[PDB]
């Protein structure tokens, strides 16, 4: 068994890539064979393969490997379709290189050749020419041909256009792909949508100008007049099985006949029969066509086929998260039977989830089985989290998807000569399974005054909390939890709501002068109750969710309260299910004291700024505190303060700081539009959105009693408003948001910003 | 600045951990399923470096500037130029290293202990080399000798790349010189 | 922006550079010197500098790209068994993402494909060339890869032995057992098929796989 | 304490055998009239026999599990010797 003679590939590769078995065997369809795979290797121009001996003979002429292509962007084409440096190029090169270089220049004319000049070594070099014309561009086409409608009216469609300005974009020639064939089918669902059954195109008519400096296309009907519809007949499979299929085929006698009603029942059957597990459902439409009357009756073939299972689900895509994540968010059965809407819901689930955009689901099925089906989700897993670090320092954190897992963590932080602040929430979903939430919060906030030492006012405030939710229907939660919050206040100055409360409270402190002392330790049951069905985890396109927190004090406690909040978050697309879309959102609050009342003054909902009215500075917009006189203790290191005996005011005064009410209400109703131009087509990453701002805080307790003068912040009366433009842009150090608008109201909302930077995580 | 970030793999040591493969007893009467695999691990016994001691930096086959040089070794390969070897010799003395033994027959000397610098080794290296001309003339450096902080390398990876690091003086003698 | 300073100082520059430098800006040099001059001499040796200058710089899908390129290139050889253990030593960074990475997670699940590509280039590599110096560790990175996706298997038996899938179990364990019968995972995971076949009233198959564990302990 | 619980989806697990579907199963099957109309068992043997089970099991809404089990017995020519069906479970 001798070879002869191999540039390039040696023997080694040579003979394993054919079926020698080297002594021995005769069979002369084994010379076919063989031959047919070494020609099958791609190695070689021409092969034999004759017997001298004895031995076998064996003849190779190599394939060329190619020292330069030379183009004589421009080698974009060429590397792709293609060839670099490299192979191996043969025979049928030059047959498809040459006309795939000639339909590759007619976009963004030529005629090209081909110039094989062989060197030493291994064989070629190759040299392409182009050649100056012609051009071609759509001069005249129509058809014969209609006399209904008018020839103008006939064509649009989706091309081509022969002509008429000004002035005119876009432009200009078109052919072959999604062009004339496209369009022939354009006119041909249009001739057959509209009555006229049995309609059928003759040929095609495509013509030259000698001079080549146009092209003329021609269309051949051949109509076949009205006939409107009469009945539909189903015949065939299955299990599915009728009923349904019968009331999809309820359309009456009498209407004309519709084309793309006959295909949506194809296709809505297939739908149908595509819950049950029955995956490949052939189904075709065969309209009989009656001469004498003026009606047709339709015949609709259907066959099931084998109701497919599922052999295995695998999600691809996932370099982070754990494959729990995404297997639990399922509700498809690996090992069972396959089902649509089944598989549906866990790109639904999959989206609702947010840890990847974009998910992708694909049914393939599997070789050898015409039952099993694999199906793949693939998954590009998105960033999920958010390092924000102020400097005072301040640092938070928070991530959806910790690692793998799931678990929800975050953490916050503050620290400075005044304020010492640590907050950490962490909450597991699908505790055991079923989607089962369990986490807890832990919260610690201490800031004095000038310290140095125990002089001033002081605020101390443990906290914590564990809530434990579960679902009930498929899209709706609730959580039932309790949480311990402890408070600790000395001096803090007077005021005339604050004081309300402690009057309340059974404390009486000394009127306005200065200090004293309160302590506060408080249980709460808190329960909620959460709705979400969402296009996606974020940015979505359409859906909405409803969230509803609350809490009871239990006794025995202290301080005894109730206090409630809801959210509301709505997505309309205004076109199809993307692109524009409008959004409202509404934040809502209340609460109160039992017995002989009155709801803390930590409690109390603020609003403004970023998360409520865009434009406001932070926690500013209702309530505001009003004053006493009274003394310092400390005065003036150089310090200022509100209202204090010398430097002297005493009657009552009102101030510019903010204590918040225990009622609040906020709407916002955004235009969510696509970023502007200069756009990535991967620019899902960002979202643009003008949007109207509103919202206020009251506290239901106000007088009356003071008969001023000083507002009255028991009222919704006047609210604050705000418009707009904000965006949000995904980043790797987090989602940015940035706002700009406001007023269309504040009637003294106090400070504003005008201007917002957030991250977070803000909503 | 270690520099042993570059003669190293990326990721973590912890593969070596990975506790050995063991079949599974079939019970009597009955057998396993079977087979694909589709996943084999054919037996091979050591003998190489393993984790980071294994030296990922890419191998050598320079110069070549006739130009082509053949294989490596424990050997060095170099149309040709007409005569005078000794040429070797004066461009072995332009870098001014140090000659011991010394002979005017064969075109060949041993060249000494004088030490290699690098960028990208950790401690250092050294060597001595022998330098041949056999005729239509190619010249061969061969070595027998390492040394890494004084400890003797007889490893296949530094073996090509500090031979063809004379190898590459060598060139860059005869190739300044010659032009 | 890399300069027109002749052919062989621009590869001595990019040579320094990548030896102490940063590699990217002696990367440039190292593509550069790809496009001039297509076909040797230093075609070779750039294309091998751009590969490990590539995969050191966490370039791997360029360096992937440029190792594929080069091993369809031109497969004479040595030196290739290098170039092949680029290939599954970049698959096997493309696993373990990470910050993870940091802390003792478990990577045994997420997205297996690239533990299985770097298991096949490994595989053609040592069976293969079982001489050149990256053989053994490439062995032992193959019985880790073995042991990863034998891991894979087994936390899907796991989480779908917490749902009451064990038609699915059974289907998992049979397949780990058709797939990796002498890794861990498929030792440790007989037991799941043992408790899906009880869980599902078939005690035939049960005592089969009981009488299985009975032969062996472990590992 | 459970007592009473929610929530849960439906948890489908096996082949969808629909009883009289079941009874066009006879001796004398080439195994491959078998998989004709019942569908290809997702169960089959491993350990070193023949035999196809067909397992229907329904886990709806916390209600209950309903599985009835049909395995069959085939020999080494592909025809079943034995048919074992037992329906809901003990």
């Amino acid at each position: 068994i001798h070879f002869e003679g191999l540039q390039r590939v040696a023997v080694g590769a040579a003979l394993l890539s054919m079926p020698v078995r080297t002594g021995d065997t005769v069979n002369d369809e084994d010379i076919s064979n063989t031959i047919r795979a070494l020609f099958a290797t791609g190695n070689f121009e021409d092969v034999r393969v004759l017997r001298d001996g004895d031995t076998l003979l064996v003849q190779v002429k190599e394939r060329p490997t190619i020292a330069s292509i030379t183009f004589s962007m421009l080698k974009q084409n060429l590397e792709a379709s293609g060839v670099r440096v490299g192979e191996s190029l043969d025979r049928t090169t030059i047959a498809d290189i040459e006309k795939g270089l000639e339909d590759f220049y007619y976009s963004v004319s030529a005629s090209v050749k081909a110039v094989v000049t062989p060197l030493p070594r291994n064989r070629v070099d190759l040299k392409l020419v182009f050649q100056e014309g012609v051009s071609a561009e759509i001069q005249q086409i129509n058809i014969v041909g209609n006399h209904a409608f008018t020839t103008d009216e006939l064509i649009s469609h989706f091309q081509l256009r022969d002509e008429v300005p000004w002035w005119n974009v876009v432009g200009d020639r078109k052919y072959q792909k999604q062009k004339l064939a496209g369009d022939l089918e354009t006119l041909r669902s249009y001739y057959l949508d509209r009555g006229y059954a049995r309609f059928n195109i003759d040929s095609t008519q495509v013509s030259l100008t000698p001079d080549k400096k146009g092209i003329y296309v021609t269309v051949n009907i051949t109509e076949g007049d009205q006939y409107k519809l009469s009945g539909v007949e189903v015949s065939g499979n299955l299990a599915g099985h009728s009923a349904e299929i019968e009331q999809l085929t309820k359309i009456e006698p009498g209407e004309l006949y519709n084309g793309t009603k006959v295909t949506k029942m194809e296709d809505d059957i297939k739908k149908l029969l595509g819950r049950y597990g029955y995956a490949y459902p052939r189904v075709q439409s065969m309209p009989e066509i009656n001469d004498a009357d003026k009606t047709v009756k339709l015949r609709v073939n259907v066959d099931a086929g084998n109701r497919f299972y599922v052999r295995k689900i695998r999600f691809e895509g996932n370099d982070t998260s754990k494959d729990a994540v995404l297997r639990r968010e399922m509700r498809q059965m690996e090992g069972a039977w396959l089902g649509s809407d089944l598989v549906d819901q866990g790109k639904e689930r999959l989206n609702r989830l947010g840890f990847f955009e974009t998910v992708d689901t694909d049914t393939q099925r599997v070789p050898g089985s015409p039952d099993q089906v694999d199906v793949v989700y693939k998954v590009k897993e998105r960033n999920t989290g958010s390092f924000n670090f102020g400097i005072s320092f301040q640092a938070g954190v928070q991530q959806d998807n910790w690692l793998g897992t799931g678990y929800a963590v975050g953490i916050n932080g503050t620290k400075n000569d005044y304020q010492t602040y640590a907050e950490l929430s962490v909450t597991n979903p699908y505790f055991t399974v079923d989607g089962v939430s369990l986490g807890g919060r832990l919260f610690y906030n201490d800031f004095q005054a000038d310290d140095a030492d125990l002089s001033d006012y002081t605020n101390k405030s443990y906290g914590t909390d564990v809530t434990l939710g579960f679902p009930i229907n498929e899209y709706n939660s609730l959580r039932a939890g309790l949480g311990y919050v402890h408070n600790s206040l000395s001096n803090m100055q007077p005021q005339v709501a604050m004081w309300r409360y402690l009057y309340s409270m059974g404390e009486h402190p000394s009127t306005s002068d200065q200090d004293n002392s309160f302590k506060t330790d408080d249980f709460t049951f808190n329960y909620g109750w959460t709705y979400n069905k969402l296009d996606r985890g974020y940015f979505p396109t359409d859906g909405s969710r409803v969230n509803l927190t609350g809490k009871v004090t239990i006794p025995g406690s202290d301080n005894e309260y109730y206090k409630v909040t809801l959210d509301t978050a709505t997505y309309v697309p205004i076109d199809d299910d993307h692109k524009w879309v409008v959004l409202g959102r509404t934040r809502w609050g209340y609460g109160d004291g039992l017995g002989g009342k009155e709801m803390p003054f930590y409690e109390n909902f603020y609003a403004g700024g970023s998360s409520t009215v865009r434009g406001f500075q932070s926690n500013t917009i209702g309530p505001k505190a009003v004053y006493f006189p009274h003394q310092a203790s400390n005065y003036d290191p150089d310090y200022d303060y509100e209202c204090a005996t010398q430097d002297g005011a005493k009657d009552l005064c009102k101030s510019d700081d903010a204590v918040g009410g225990n009622a609040m209400a906020v709407a916002s109703l955004e235009f969510i539009t696509p970023t502007p131009f200069i756009s990535d087509k991967y620019a899902n990453s960002v979202r643009t959105s003008f949007f109207w701002d509103m919202g206020t805080v009251w506290d239901t307790n106000w007088d009356s009693s003071q008969y001023s003068g000083y507002p009255d912040y028991s009222d919704p009366s006047n609210i604050r408003m705000s418009a707009g433009i904000a965006l949000q842009w995904m980043s790797p150090l987090g989602p940015l948001v940035f706002s700009y608008a406001q007023p269309f109201k504040k009637y003294d909302g106090d400070k504003a910003e005008q201007f917002q930077f957030n991250i977070g995580k803000t909503w | 600045s270690d520099s042993r970030y570059k003669r190293q793999v990326s990721g973590d040591e912890a593969y070596l951990e990975a506790a050995p493969l063991a079949e599974l007893h079939a019970p009597a009467g009955m057998i396993l399923p079977v087979t694909s695999g589709d996943y084999a691990i054919p037996v091979t016994n050591g003998s190489g470096a393993v984790g980071k001691a294994l030296d990922i930096r890419p191998p050598a086959q320079p110069l070549a500037l006739g130009a082509r040089t053949q294989f490596t070794g424990d050997t060095a390969s170099l149309g040709r130029g007409n005569t005078l070897w000794p040429q070797v010799v004066s461009v072995l003395q332009a870098k001014n290293y140090t000659i011991t033994q010394r002979d005017d027959a064969g075109q060949t000397l041993t060249t000494d202990w004088v030490q290699w610098n690098r960028l990208d080794e950790d401690e250092q290296y050294r060597g001595r080399y022998q330098i041949s001309v056999k005729p239509q003339q190619a010249v061969t450096v061969k070595l027998l000798n390492l040394e890494q902080a004084g400890k003797p390398v007889a490893d296949a990876a530094s073996m090509q790349r500090y031979s063809t690091e004379m190898m590459n003086v060598i060139s860059a003698g005869l190739d300044k010189s010659a032009t | 922006e890399v300069p027109d300073n002749p052919p062989n100082e621009i590869y001595a520059t990019a040579q320094q550079k990548l030896q102490d430098g940063n590699w990217r800006q002696a990367i440039t040099q190292l593509e550069a010197l790809d496009n001039r001059y297509p076909f040797g001499p230093y075609s070779q040796q750039v294309q091998l500098d751009l590969i490990y200058a590539y995969y050191k710089n966490a370039d791997l899908p360029l360096a992937q790209a440029a190792i594929d390129r080069f091993i369809r290139l031109n497969p004479t050889h040595p030196n290739i068994d290098y170039v092949m253990y680029m290939r599954g030593l970049t698959n096997m960074a493309l696993d373990d993402s990470a910050l993870q990475g940091f802390f003792g997670v478990d990577r045994s699940d997420r997205d297996p494909q690239h533990a299985r590509a770097a298991f096949s280039d490994f595989s053609k590599l040592v069976r293969g060339y079982p001489n050149s110096q990256y053989t053994t560790d490439a062995t032992k990175r193959l019985v880790f890869l073995k042991d990863r996706l034998a891991k894979y298997e087994y936390s899907v038996a796991e989480y779908y032995t917490e749902r009451g899938a064990w038609v699915a179990v059974v289907n998992r364990v049979e397949g780990m057992l058709r797939d990796y019968p002498d890794t861990q995972a498929t030792r440790d995971a007989l037991p799941l098929m043992e408790n899906a076949y009880r869980q599902m009233q078939m005690n035939a198959q049960a005592e089969k796989v009981a009488k299985i564990i009975a032969a062996n302990s472990s590992n | 304490t459970l007592e009473r619980v929610v929530y849960r989806p439906d948890i489908n697990q096996g082949n969808y055998l629909t009883a009289n579907d079941v009874s066009k199963i006879r001796v004398g099957m080439t195994q491959q009239q078998v998989a004709y109309a019942l569908g290809t068992p997702l169960m089959s043997d491993p350990f070193g026999t023949n035999t196809w089970f067909y397992v229907f099991r329904q886990q709806p809404g916390h209600e209950g599990v309903t599985q009835q089990t049909l395995t069959l017995t085939f020999n080494s020519s592909g025809v079943l010797t034995n048919i074992d069906n037992k329906p809901a479970l003990s």
